[PDB]
């Protein structure tokens, strides 16, 4: 196709700034674009459940997500790219999250979840336009059965967008718009006595259903999508992308000083785990060495406080001699800080590499904590961390439902007041308390003088 | 103690005197036997207390056998499933998938009897009666002109109560879920205790405040004069006081029915305006006299308004009383109600008998306008079907 009517076709496609999704993008574009549109739309589907676990409300999510919108997902703009941006993010997340039913579910409710703020963003002239782009009823229709539509639609219009003032309340009335459509549609709104009935017909709370339609289509285009899959499955460049993108739902600091109970307070629990294990066993195997090692360097531990560190830690025992830990070990240790072989300097492992790890055995302390340790276990540290009863069931019934990285975020919240990296963590506290000694050490300095 | 039919009598008003035709045609939907009638669920009470489900009858001539073998005391209808009720047990019990089933109403006397004093217990009369008349008035209401529902009956339930049937094919074809919306819709009264104001969510909808308005002429007339509840001072602070909204106006007027013994219902009624525009002055006074009457509004509500039964609307499953049964306990016959039904005017099945001795034909007892009503209701109900039928077939193509 031209890239002229390209253009055309997409311009049909946006006469508003909103869309069902109905057609599949047509024209070509890079695996650079591919990977980051999916990333930019699944970090904002991301924040979204987040703030939908936290049962944050409606105001707060919108005022939360609103500048991660203008940063990865520019909406209400002009230009063509970003239109273009939004559409094949969305059929690049649809390929996604077509493969199971929980992934279905996840990406229909928070897609659904992201229609509704959009098109709580927009004007009201481009709400009218979007809707009349479901049978809209006649002037005279609406006249006849005026008081009893005002008389329906007063409590939601107070409620919903605040207009305190009944001539306000009047006159949005006149110039707003209703729907006739049969009640089985709508029952839910019938139920709640929402929505004008007559003869069987229910009169429109907009938005509620416009987002019941486009979780239905999206739920019957996801499934279609999924039976056509195994004939894009012979695209060796697109499979990789696809599976990692749907598996990603899923001198202070030196070797005396990470130790201490000042570093330790920091570290999320696979770190105290990791450390627990060192300390007791005077030994780490290969993948809790590689994780604790990179987390390590992460976090400001220099490559000579490494070897320092790790040598003390393996010939505290007396089982391991100097001189095995330099034939054996000394290595790895300067290879993981890029010091040997290509010199590459491996990034610290986040959660879901951590997560890809092969399942702790017997002996082992590497993994997730939130994945790999019994319920009792878990509910024994989450009790020696201080946490009530209510905060424990919360936190489990999040590892319950495979959500771990949701249960890190919500330990770390409730033992310090969405993170997916270990060094995420440890930043977060050790910024929150460098904040709090510096509150303390201002409330010192305000009371003495006086 | 009047006795109630014998197993004689209900041989023989089974034999001789049950419209079995009619309901046969009511419930196949088509002259002609189909699955409509073959795959219905039938549950027969007897007087023994057994109480036997999924029976199923293939036509006209076995529906009466079947019933007439039987000799029970009273039957219910069932859903339309997907094989034979009859033939459960050669089936798996998931593969009985209910289809389709009439939307079903069920109102009783039991929710209004602290609002009444021309009957006692289970006792019921023309006076009484007018609650449940208004309770149909009401539904007929919503139905008719909400839900477009036309094909739609109200039978006594024999004693003090009766049973809604609707019949149009959307409405027997809804789910449980529609069922439960529509029952939400029309079931305003959530919460039947009388000790607590109902506190209903304002501006009121239009349905209630459609039923607000046909229920206001009425309210007068029932309860202040005829039925005069709150007379007894008692029975006043336990109902009418409990839906005010100011403690000063409740206190102020039980010391002044204390004061002033048994003041009728309507006196009482004037002394909540006098006593409240007595209490409430000032530049506030406009809000309290709007709550006032909001507060007088809910209570025309909670004792005008119908008090469905809620369980029997909610599945597709549910097995109601059929029509023209035999009350056990009161004999009378669950016969069609029109607009100048009385519970006295239901024909009695020993009077039917005695009718029957001089006269031994059906079309020449009491017991014939209703069973005239019913097939006329039939012949529409068949009527709408052939119409319904032609619409689709031309929506189709
Ligand atoms: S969620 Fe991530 S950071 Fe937290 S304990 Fe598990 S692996 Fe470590």
């Amino acid at each position: 196709s031209s890239s002229e009517e390209e253009k055309k076709l997409y311009a049909r496609l946006y006469e508003s700034k909103l869309s069902f999704y109905d057609l599949p993008p047509q024209g070509e574009i890079t695996l650079e674009q591919f990977e980051i549109w999916a990333i930019d739309r699944l970090k904002i589907l991301l924040e979204i459940e987040s703030c939908l676990s936290r049962n944050k409300s409606i105001k707060e999510i919108e005022t939360i997500i609103k500048p991660q919108f203008q940063k990865l997902l520019p909406f209400n703009t002009e230009s063509l790219e970003d239109r273009k941006k939004d559409y094949y993010s969305h059929f690049i997340l649809r390929l996604c999250f077509c493969r199971s039913k929980e992934l279905r579910e996840k990406f229909v409710r928070a897609e659904t979840f992201l229609f509704k703020i959009r098109f709580n963003m927009l004007t009201s002239t481009d709400q009218t336009k979007f809707v009349q782009s479901l049978q809209f009823i006649s002037n005279e229709e609406k006249a006849e059965l005026s008081h009893q539509l005002y008389q329906t639609v007063s409590a939601s219009l107070q409620f919903q967008l605040n207009l305190n003032e009944e001539h306000q309340r009047k006159q949005y009335f006149q110039q707003e718009k209703f729907i006739k459509l049969p009640f089985e549609n709508v029952i839910e709104l019938v139920g709640n006595r929402l929505v004008f009935l007559k003869d069987g017909y229910a009169y429109l709370q907009q938005l509620n259903l416009l987002s019941n339609e486009f979780a239905s289509k999206l739920n019957q285009e996801l499934i279609k999508t999924y039976q056509y899959l195994p004939r894009l499955n012979e695209d060796d460049r697109l499979l990789p992308i696809l599976n990692h993108l749907s598996s990603g739902y899923t001198d202070e600091i030196n070797a005396q000083s990470v130790w201490s109970e000042e570093i330790s307070s920091n570290y999320p629990l696979c770190i105290k785990n990791l450390m627990e294990g060192l300390k007791k066993n005077h030994h780490l195997r290969y993948y809790g060495r590689q994780q604790l090692s990179l987390f390590l360097k992460g976090i400001g531990l220099s490559a000579d406080e490494a070897l320092k560190f790790w040598s003390e830690a393996f010939t505290r025992n007396g089982n391991m001699t100097m001189e095995k830990f330099n034939k054996e070990y000394r290595y790895s240790f300067r290879h993981n800080y890029g010091l040997e072989g290509n010199r590459i300097n491996y990034k610290p492992w986040d959660c879901h590499t951590i997560l890809s790890k092969p399942r702790p055995g017997r002996g082992d302390y590497h993994g997730c904590p939130f994945r790999d340790w019994s319920h009792e276990r878990l509910s024994a540290e989450l009790r020696s961390m201080k946490l009530t009863q209510a905060q424990i069931i919360s936190v489990l019934d999040s590892c319950q439902k495979g959500e771990y990285t949701i249960a890190c975020t919500k330990v770390f919240e409730m033992t310090h007041n969405h993170i997916a990296h270990p060094n995420l963590y440890f930043e977060r506290s050790r910024q929150l308390q460098k904040k709090q000694q510096k509150l303390e050490k201002e409330k010192l300095f305000n009371n003495g003088n006086h | 103690k009047t006795n109630g039919p014998s197993s004689s009598d209900m041989e023989y008003y089974y034999k001789s005197l049950y419209p079995f035709k009619h309901i046969f045609n009511w419930l196949n939907h088509s002259p002609k036997p189909s699955r409509d009638m073959i795959n219905r669920e039938f549950a027969m009470a007897f007087r023994s207390g057994a109480y036997k489900r999924y029976n199923s009858f293939n036509s006209v001539q076995d529906f009466k056998a079947q019933i007439e073998k039987a000799n029970p005391d009273r039957f219910e209808i069932g859903a339309i499933y997907n094989k034979p009720p009859r033939e459960r047990d050669t089936l798996l019990k998931s593969e009985l998938k209910a289809l389709e089933k009439e939307l079903v109403f069920d109102i009783d006397m039991d929710d209004y009897d602290a609002f009444r004093t021309c009957c006692s217990g289970a006792q019921v009369c023309s006076k009484c009666w007018k609650f449940i008349s208004l309770a149909m008035k009401i539904t007929n209401t919503a139905l008719r002109e909400d839900f477009g529902y036309k094909d739609f009956i109200w039978v006594f339930s024999g004693r003090r109560g009766a049973h809604c049937w609707v019949s149009d094919k959307r409405a027997r074809a809804l789910t449980d879920v529609q069922r439960r919306n529509v029952l939400d819709y029309v079931n305003v009264i959530r919460d039947r205790n009388t000790d607590k104001r109902l506190a209903l969510k304002r501006p009121y909808h239009p349905h209630l405040a459609r039923s607000l308005e046909q229920l206001k002429p009425f309210f007068v007339s029932i309860m202040l004069e005829e039925q005069n509840p709150w007379e007894d001072d008692q029975h006043a602070i336990q109902t009418l006081l409990p839906a005010l909204y100011d403690k000063q106006l409740i206190d102020s007027l039980k010391k002044y029915w204390l004061d002033n013994p048994r003041r009728s219902s309507k006196e009482k009624w004037n002394d909540i305006d006098q006593i409240a525009t007595s209490l409430f002055k000032g530049p506030k006074q406009d809000s309290h006299i709007i709550k006032l009457r909001e507060c007088k509004e809910d209570l025309v509500l909670m004792t005008l308004y119908p008090k469905l039964d809620v369980e029997v609307t909610k599945q597709t499953i549910h097995l109601l009383k059929a029509p023209f049964c035999i009350h056990p306990a009161t004999g009378n016959v669950c016969v069609p109600i029109d607009e100048s039904f009385a519970p006295e005017k239901a024909p009695k099945l020993i009077d039917l008998q005695t009718e029957m001795e001089k006269n031994n034909d059906v079309s020449l007892t009491a017991l014939q306008p209703f069973i005239n009503q019913f097939q006329a209701y039939v012949s529409s109900l068949l009527k709408n079907e052939l119409g319904s039928v032609k619409r689709e077939r031309e929506d189709d193509d």
